[PDB]
């Protein structure tokens, strides 16, 4: 395919929507009609930063960052906070494999640089205080995927999975 | 005691097991277990005998009495064995599995205060600890056994081998409670060993099979005749079966390199019939030899056929199961990529593979065929009519479009075979494959169907040209 | 060495002999030495149609037809019903094979063109009607094998040899 | 009812075009629904002669040839190089069957006869040598479906699909 | 295989090698590949005489002469002092067996003649005083097997078992 955005999902209200025009087509990655959130790309070697999530590139393989994948905007046509790296659609470490993938994806991620004079100190924190659920599933799932997950009622499968979907570590600074 | 005969054979990709279920272990290596030969030779004797008994008497005899009949050859609780095997595999080394070092202590730190499950995968000569919580961290190990590249290919490309890795590759690790590293470093360390040892696979395992006689077994009733019948069951074991694991799918297939003998008065026809395989030169020419060997055990050269003895015991069809050779379901094709067909057989035995989704083109006649032929299949009778509409094909007597009726398989209730054919996790596969050749470089796939006793009756030619198209797209 | 025509055995009375071969020389392939019919040749994917039967061709491997191969000049010096197959004697399917045939092999197989604009609809055909079994044991066997079947013990045993071995397929139309 | 004609896949130089009218409509004996062709046809007991690329009947069940059946007639001038069978395809060994074919099939297969001056021992060789694989995709496959390399995502993998599927025997004489 | 020849290990090396060329092929019996000394022949009822020692024969089953067996010609066709024996390789007693051995072996062991006017009265002699073992190492091991033994660690290992793996009885007259 083409341009696509990796929306990492912590509990914070930092970059929840943050995303302008999509492709327009429905070549999405994570559609959750009735069978749980599937094809949930999550990447390793980053941290949610606990604030203004820029996904600092960490060098701990134990460390990682979870989230979803969707072909949104590059921050209203921006590149200074990205990677612009290309994919072969087999060196993507996907979760809950669902077969079908394209050949090449232009996956784009909120990027950063190493904050000097600060040991990163990535710290594991899962999803809790689930008032974030209706904050995100209405925003990043019912404004990004409001064709399924709204004409259905099997979202309790999603409800229980929200905390059971993304863990993450954080610099916690 | 004196040497009866010697059989220089080879095995094709044998999956011989051990105490750890692998061919190699921290202490030694056996690619050929002389205990499995004796155990399979006895299994291919109780089959050939019931074949000679379902072609001259219309009778079937239980296993516990056929060996009681032959216990004066193979031995039993009351008599030592008269033949003793001795396998001398080539290269005669020690060659244990030694894991020099395994530098893994980050994945340890990736596993504190959490209940994940590590999983190993061998991606491009490097293995990765696939923590299903999204951490595909690598590991830098160093061991013996030199996994070349081919087995890594052959294992990953064969859907059967890769399916049986699902045991030897992963394990959960509870760490929410008290944890350690000296304990986790030893849990993970053996998980590597029990994984890499699965890759000590080799094609062309050349070994000899010396068979000795004691010359102290006085001819009780048919000793000189029981024995030379056992040699026959040994050839058909070599010519139809293999050693090791998943031999019903081609692995461990046996060949013949050169056969010697040392007692002409007994081995005479056996070595001769065995001599006829050193220079096979045509597919349907071996299809003749497969039948040539078989009929010389049947009505031609009837080896004393003393069934009129009070040792045997007719089976009960509603409570016993017996496998014997149906001399008609046999097919000899030709192949030139052993690894390809070895991985192709999955297309022919899986309920979704692209060989029986063509031949038996439906859901039910497809599955019900495998349920009765492809050994034991995991069929979950929790869904809708697809336990009865496959039953409707396997009833003892009901509306049948295809002849897959089982001797006492009734509907609306479960008899002994009703549970056995459905819920018994250890049932051999009547549909079998075997790759055979030597000295000609002309590999011939062999396909056949063992005739069971639980079958009410089988339409021969129908299920034959099912098997016919099977052996065709398996190449 | 030389011509070895193939006579196949259907139920049909017309396909019986109509032949230009009695013994040929003294080198037969389907000897009846002790155990009846040996060396039976099989034809994969061919039918007989029970009428004008000269190995009507098909493609289904489920369809197979048996017969007998006899050494001599093929049918009236006429290319109307043959294939002129000089085979290496190793592409053959000899049921009940016995004896080592040579390397060279020139066999002749009755040929029929496929029934154009007509459905094949082949049908499995075993053989029955012990009376017509009493036919073929004289209708062909003592018409080809004058030196056979009269001065042995193997006379009535070729009956169930006929009854078991020889099946084939036919269009049934 | 319907008309079809045989196009197998050797590596030889006798597959140039030599074909009359196309489907007439647009429906072949095959389809494309997965990454690769389906509904390949098999005739057992035929080789390719590796020159003048018609299929001569042999009588060995171990003889391979396979391809896809293109619809139409062979110019009605080579009215003898083809079989012109008429069957409901239930007597037709077809691999990767994706459709139920209840109607009848006129299939025209490049035919021949031995006229054997010598022996004939067929040799098994499949396709390799990538220079050949994309060579046959251009003179055989851009003409069947009129769909190739315009909007596809499959053709480059069909090369892998053609490699492992189509296996042919050859006289090599 | 073809012509072989056994040779004992006497502390007296008047016949240290005195045997001619190797196989002409590439097959030995004994070797020191990686782990240790492999197949070693032991024959019974033969004293050496250690003075032009050529295995004087006796009837005592207590006597024996261990020693390697190499496929050498019997001393440029020496027609005086060998046994020129062919055997199915089952009649050979191999201490430290390694691998399967050939179908039949034509061995020429040094055979002196059983002398008269002299009762045997043989006394055993073993190996010791490692300057005696190196006087044997290069002569019959690092000469016949003179390709390796300068590449691996197997140097002292060979002088470990020479002290005990090769004992014998001597006429001592």
């Amino acid at each position: 395919s083409t341009q696509r955005e990796y929306v990492f999902i912590p509990i914070t209200n930092s970059i929840t929507i943050d995303v302008k025009i999509t492709i327009g087509g429905s070549d999405h990655i994570t559609n959750i009609d009735e069978r749980g959130i599937h094809n949930v790309l999550v990447i390793t070697g980053y941290a949610v930063d606990e604030k203004n999530g820029r996904l600092v590139p960490t060098l701990d393989p134990c460390d990682y960052v979870k989230g979803i994948l969707v072909a949104g905007t590059p921050q209203q046509a921006q590149s200074n906070d990205f990677l612009t790296l290309k994919l072969p659609a087999n060196k993507l470490y996907l979760i809950r494999k669902k077969g079908n993938i394209s050949d090449d994806l232009k996956i784009y991620i909120p990027y950063s640089s190493p904050d000097a004079r600060n040991s990163m100190k990535t710290k594991p924190v899962s999803i809790s205080d689930d008032t974030i659920v209706n904050n995100i599933i209405k925003e990043v799932f019912d404004k990004i995927y409001n064709i399924t997950q709204k004409e259905k009622v099997k979202i309790e499968k999603v409800k229980e999975d929200i905390k059971e979907l993304f863990s993450y570590y954080a610099l916690e600074q | 005691e004196e040497l009866l005969m010697s059989l220089k054979l080879k095995a094709l990709y044998p999956l011989t097991g051990g105490y750890n279920r692998h061919s190699i272990n921290p202490f030694y290596e056996e690619l050929v277990r002389p205990t499995e030969i004796k155990g399979l030779w006895r299994w291919w004797n109780r089959v050939l005998f019931n074949t000679l008994a379902y072609s001259t008497k219309g009778k079937l005899y239980t296993y516990e009495s056929i060996d009681r009949l032959f216990e004066d050859v193979f031995g039993s609780e009351n008599k030592k064995s008269a033949v003793r095997l001795e396998v001398i595999t080539d290269e005669g080394n020690d060659n244990r599995f030694e894991l020099s070092y395994v530098e893994l202590d980050k994945v340890i730190d990736c596993l504190r205060n959490y209940k994940r499950k590590v999983s190993l995968d061998f991606i491009d000569n490097t293995l990765i600890a696939e923590i299903e919580g999204s951490t595909k961290i690598p590991i830098s190990f160093k061991s013996n056994l030199d996994i070349d590249k081919i087995i890594k290919d052959l294992v990953h490309n064969n859907k059967l081998l890769s399916f049986e890795l699902l045991g030897f590759k992963s394990v959960e690790i509870d760490a929410t409670k008290i944890s350690d590293k000296k304990i986790l470093k030893e849990i993970l360390r053996d998980l590597i060993t029990n994984y890499l040892e699965y890759f000590n696979i080799k094609q062309e395992v050349t070994f000899t099979l010396n068979i000795y006689l004691d010359k102290s077994r006085e001819h009780k009733q048919n000793f000189e005749d029981k024995l030379k019948f056992a040699l026959y069951s040994l050839l058909v074991f070599i010519l139809l079966g293999g050693i090791g694991r998943k031999t019903s799918r081609g692995f461990g297939s046996l060949s013949i390199i050169d056969v010697k003998c040392y007692d002409n008065s007994i081995c005479k026809k056996i070595e001769d019939l065995a001599k006829n395989f050193l220079k096979i030169s045509s597919g349907n020419e071996l299809k003749s030899k497969i039948e040539s060997i078989l009929d010389c055990i049947k009505n031609s050269c009837i080896d004393t056929l003393y069934i009129e003895n009070n040792i045997l015991s007719e089976i009960d069809p509603k409570k016993n199961v017996v496998y014997f050779i149906n001399s008609d379901l046999f097919e000899v094709k030709r192949i030139n990529d052993k690894e390809k067909v070895l991985a192709n057989i999955y297309k022919a035995v899986s309920s979704e593979g692209c060989c029986i989704k063509s031949i038996i083109t439906d859901k039910y006649v497809r599955k019900s065929f495998l349920i009765a032929f492809g050994g034991y299949r995991k069929v979950e009778k929790d869904k809708g009519l697809d336990i009865g509409f496959i039953k409707n094909y396997l009833c003892e007597t009901c509306e049948t479009v295809s002849s897959f009726n089982i001797v006492d398989f009734l509907l609306s209730e479960g008899s002994f075979m009703s549970d056995y054919i459905l819920q018994y996790e250890h049932r051999n596969s009547l549909l079998r494959f075997k790759l055979i050749s030597d000295n000609s470089n002309n590999s011939y796939l062999i396909g056949y169907i063992l005739h069971s006793s639980y079958f009410k009756k089988i339409d021969i030619k129908y299920v034959r040209c099912i098997l016919e198209k099977l052996t065709y797209c398996v190449i």
